[PDB]
């Protein structure tokens, strides 16, 4: 309607599209059901869900007065958001510290075929989630507030009462330093670790061999480049949202809001924070051959 | 002389083919267009093992379809409980690479062999409660491809070397030997009645020796590639044999000649191991598919597939009793269907 | 030496090879039909058996 | 407003 | 679930202990397989390595992980059964004697057939052309000439990137290149990259030998790494 709405649908759409295919793949095709690949599939899972509830959430926000779904409506979809985004989150780090684990410790490979490990270690990371979520779910609520430029007040969630503004300011910072500091930090050493090890392998793997090893090498420093570039990614497209975040909770203005043009901020911090979820499916094309094969092939 | 030598052998071969070929009144198949058809086998894994940890090469039955020996390429012998699936014993081999085993028909002792060209008779009651090695026999100049428990002293077993041996337990050595292949055997399966034995090799042929008597008795020469798998017909009388060219071929050892060629375009890839079942008429066929084919043995035609498995099924053996087919690949688990 | 020693042996083993008793194949293939109809009653999967017994 | 002044993501 | 069962659910859950610490044990070993025809100095690589048997295994330890190489050199010529089961190795030492040029001929061949081989189309090969220093006084002798033998030598000019090691005749280094490329491009061709070839200059006294097979383990072992977890 403003321009706007129409990127975002598409946004939604293509990640949608990814992480479905995604998961039809990783169902149908048996062969790339390996022990590591669960991680990632749970990734998909959590974007899913996130982009499952990130078009109510914003349908709610925008093209909307006031909010709809209720109160129990606010609560059970900021939960899911909230398990959603540290699910994410959780398995990013995670699926980080293993291609560490794998790349610079290659000789140390764990048992293959261990289904259950990986079945347990998602499952606590989903319980860390939903545990970390819950005082959020059972803080937010929907409350009114008043439009001096209308005179009328207008229903919209909180994540905590205007009574306590001061603790939902401490919960804010914790979750950005739960959400972005550490994750962001061993996300980035890993990474950098994991590219300096390639470089070190491309440059110790014989590069005299005729058309049979540069092809190895050239392959090695695209993944490299591409890690490298997915952490600047997470950074970009997480900083945004949790500003925006940071300045609402700080502000807490209640009984009047500013509508100035921050609007169009926000929103596009909104953007930027899917576009993460669209990419972790689509840097996995990237990395592997076969992948996009077999991807395209359920496609 | 030399040449007529020569001569003599060619002579031979043409009147053992002509003589072939003349008792050959009719197929197998004219004879089978008139028997109701097997119909579809659609069979159903019942149980499924994790424990063992490299590739499971090779796998046998006792006189009890309960117990099942299964050697890994770890250096491991599992005897598991077809039944409620626990492990009964765990040997450890000194040699990793084990391509045979066998399972005494008193169920007491159990070979094995491979690369090392050295069988270990082990001792599976031994009164210690852990298992030992019972004997430790060498002799062979190739790696051991095949073996069988003919009783509970003697014991025969087919190596690379183009020869077979069958030893004495309590002697340890050779009680009499078998030569004349041209390749390496790489199978070899016991007659019901244990008198006689077929054994094939990487020649495009398979010979039948006697136990008591060290000699040949038939040798059929019709195959294309290395015969991979071998196994006797229930009755004694016949064998299936499993070559790389994708074609079981049932060879009678009265007729003495090729009855059944059970082959399609679609099947490529080579087989590995093959087993019958307590009536003979379905004819099991591991193949590098990825799965197992079991066939008709009169009508010849597909009966079903087993593609259960995700790698290379490296051995298959049916059950004495006839309860259930164990079924063993390079996925490193070995999965029971029924 | 050997060269001959060989060829005596395989001209031996085809004719102890070819002296050996034969039948039609129609005999063999109607004595397995025979054994096949006999023991059918006892195949493990040609005939379907309840779960008790199994 | 509800794009305005409340809660993360 | 009587006491019998009882037993045997507990020998079961010994047995599988047993058999997970086995587990362990093997994955944190790399098996290796090892290659060459007799003339081959492969004997002498075993020998240096101390950091009826158809089946000769060593054990040794480098950088803290330990090598179990595994040699066949007690059976016969015929390898295209017993090949199959060392499959899903780490890596295949293939040993070639660059000196004598007759049997390179037969060297390249075998491994032309190594490398083409089914099974072991995604096992990469370590190429140690063993017995440098014999193949340098022979090409500088000059009393065997290599275009006798490969006509191809006298129109080969030595790569232009190159790393000719100090102290090495012009002539010397010419000929190893030339005998290394000759692999090089037998394994490059019908090689999709599921597989490569490591080619290294050894010697019959060289005792940098192991940490050659070490990183030529690590660099394959990250490679199927990245392989599994889809990053390439």
């Amino acid at each position: 309607l403003c321009a706007i709405y129409i990127t975002y649908a598409v946004i939604i759409s293509v990640g949608i599209l990814g992480n479905a295919i995604l998961i039809k793949v990783f169902f149908k095709t048996k062969s790339m059901q390996t022990v590591p690949n669960i991680f990632i599939t749970s990734l998909a899972f959590g974007d899913l869900l996130l982009l499952l509830t990130c078009v109510p959430v914003d349908a709610t926000h925008y093209l909307a007065e006031g909010w709809l779904f209720g109160r129990i409506g606010c609560k059970v979809l900021s939960f899911i958001r909230l398990t959603s985004v540290g699910v994410s989150v959780f398995t990013l780090t995670i699926l980080s510290a293993d291609r560490y684990k794998a790349v610079v410790k290659p000789l140390e490979r764990q048992p293959s075929n261990a289904i259950l490990k990986t079945c347990v270690k998602a499952g606590c990371v989903w319980i860390v989630s939903m545990i970390f979520a819950l005082p959020e779910a059972i803080f937010s609520n929907v409350y009114t507030f008043r439009d001096p430029n209308k005179n009328m007040t207008f229903e919209s969630c909180t994540s905590y009462p205007v009574s306590k503004k001061l603790l939902q300011e401490i919960h804010s910072l914790l979750c950005f330093l739960v959400f972005y500091i550490i994750p962001l930090s061993i996300i980035s050493v890993y990474y950098s670790l994991i590219a300096r090890t390639l470089y070190k392998s491309t440059l110790n793997i014989p590069t005299e061999e005729q058309s049979h090893a540069r092809k190895q090498i050239e392959s090695r420093k695209r993944i490299a480049r591409t890690v490298l570039v997915l952490v600047a990614l997470f950074a970009l497209c997480w900083l945004p949202n949790h500003l925006l975040y940071l300045y609402h909770s700080f502000t807490s203005q209640t009984y009047v809001d500013p509508s100035a043009m921050h609007f169009i901020f926000t929103i596009f911090s909104r953007v930027l924070a899917f576009s993460n979820s669209c990419v972790n499916p689509f840097a996995l094309y990237w990395l592997s051959k076969s992948f996009q094969k077999h991807f395209k092939a359920q496609l | 002389e030399l040449d007529q030598l020569r001569q003599e052998a060619e002579q031979l071969k043409n009147q053992i083919r002509d003589a072939r070929k003349a008792c050959a009144d009719a197929t197998l198949s004219q004879i089978t267009n008139n028997i109701d058809p097997v119909g579809r086998i659609q069979m159903r894994t019942r149980r499924t093992l994790r424990g063992h940890l490299a590739k499971i090469y090779a796998m046998h039955w006792g006189t009890d379809s309960r117990l099942l020996v299964s050697a890994s390429q770890d250096g491991k012998l599992i005897i598991w409980d077809s039944y409620t699936t626990n492990k009964v014993h765990a040997i450890p081999l000194r040699s990793s690479w084990v391509m045979t085993c066998a399972y005494a028909p008193s169920g007491n002792y159990v070979a094995c062999g491979g690369l090392d060209n050295i069988c270990s008779i082990y001792n599976l009651k031994t009164r210690e409660g852990n298992v030992r090695v019972s004997r430790e026999l060498a002799g062979h100049t190739g790696y051991l491809s095949c073996c069988r428990f003919l009783d509970d002293n003697q014991i025969v077993t087919s190596s690379g070397d183009t020869t077979c041996a069958l030893w004495d337990i309590e002697t340890g050595q050779q009680t009499t030997t078998f030569t004349g292949h041209t390749g390496d055997v790489m199978s070899l399966s016991l007659a019901p009645d244990t008198r006689l034995f077929v054994s094939g090799a990487c020649d495009a042929s398979a010979k039948l020796w006697d136990v008591r008597e060290g000699m040949c008795r038939q040798t059929f020469t019709g195959h294309e590639s290395d015969i991979n798998a071998i196994c006797f017909f229930p009755n004694g009388n016949a064998f299936a044999t499993g070559s790389d060219d994708a074609t079981c071929r049932l060879f009678d050892l009265r007729a003495d000649q090729e009855l059944m060629t059970y082959s399609h375009d679609n099947i490529i890839c080579g087989i590995t191991s093959v087993s019958f079942s307590k009536s003979g008429r379905l004819l099991l066929a591991g193949y590098d598919d990825f799965n197992c084919n079991v066939w008709d043995a009169l009508k010849a035609d597909r009966a079903g597939v087993l593609a259960g498995h995700d790698n290379r099924v490296s051995c298959l053996g049916v059950t004495d009793d006839g309860m259930a087919v164990a079924t063993g690949s390079w996925d490193s688990f070995l999965k029971i269907w029924n | 030496t050997a060269s001959i020693a060989q060829a005596r042996k395989l001209v031996e083993q085809l004719k102890m090879e070819a002296n050996i008793d034969r039948i039609k194949v129609s005999k063999a293939a109607a004595d397995l039909m025979a054994y096949c109809e006999a023991h059918a009653k006892e195949d493990p999967l040609l005939t379907p058996v309840p779960a008790s017994e199994n | 407003x509800q794009w305005a002044v409340x809660h993360f993501l | 679930l009587s006491a019998e069962d009882k037993a045997a659910v507990e020998r079961s859950k010994m047995i599988e202990k047993q058999l997970q610490k086995d587990k362990q044990v093997y994955r944190r070993t790399l098996r290796l397989l090892l290659l060459g025809a007799d003339n081959s100095g492969k004997s002498t690589i075993v020998k240096q390595m101390r950091i009826t048997s158809g089946i000769f295994e060593t054990k040794f330890q480098v950088d803290k992980v330990n090598f179990h190489m595994f040699d066949v050199g007690a059976q016969r010529d015929e390898r295209r059964k017993w090949i199959q089961c060392f499959n899903d190795v780490t890596a295949i030492i293939f040993v070639v004697d660059s000196s004598d040029y007759n049997r390179l001929q037969e060297a390249l061949n075998d491994f032309k057939s190594i490398w083409n081989n089914r099974w072991l189309r995604t096992i990469s090969v370590i190429l140690f052309l063993n017995k440098q220093d014999l193949l340098a006084e022979k090409v500088l002798a000059g009393k065997s000439k290599i275009e006798d033998y490969f006509p191809e030598f006298a129109r080969y000019t030595t790569p232009e990137d190159a790393t000719p090691e100090p102290g090495e005749d012009p002539r010397v280094t010419r000929a190893k290149y030339f005998i290394r490329k000759e692999f090089v491009d037998i394994s490059t061709a019908s090689g999709d990259g599921r597989h490569i070839c490591y080619p290294h200059f050894t010697c019959s006294v060289d005792t940098e030998n192991a940490r050659r097979i070490f990183n030529d383990c690590k660099d394959i072992i990250l490679q199927m790494n990245l392989r599994e977890y889809n990053l390439v």
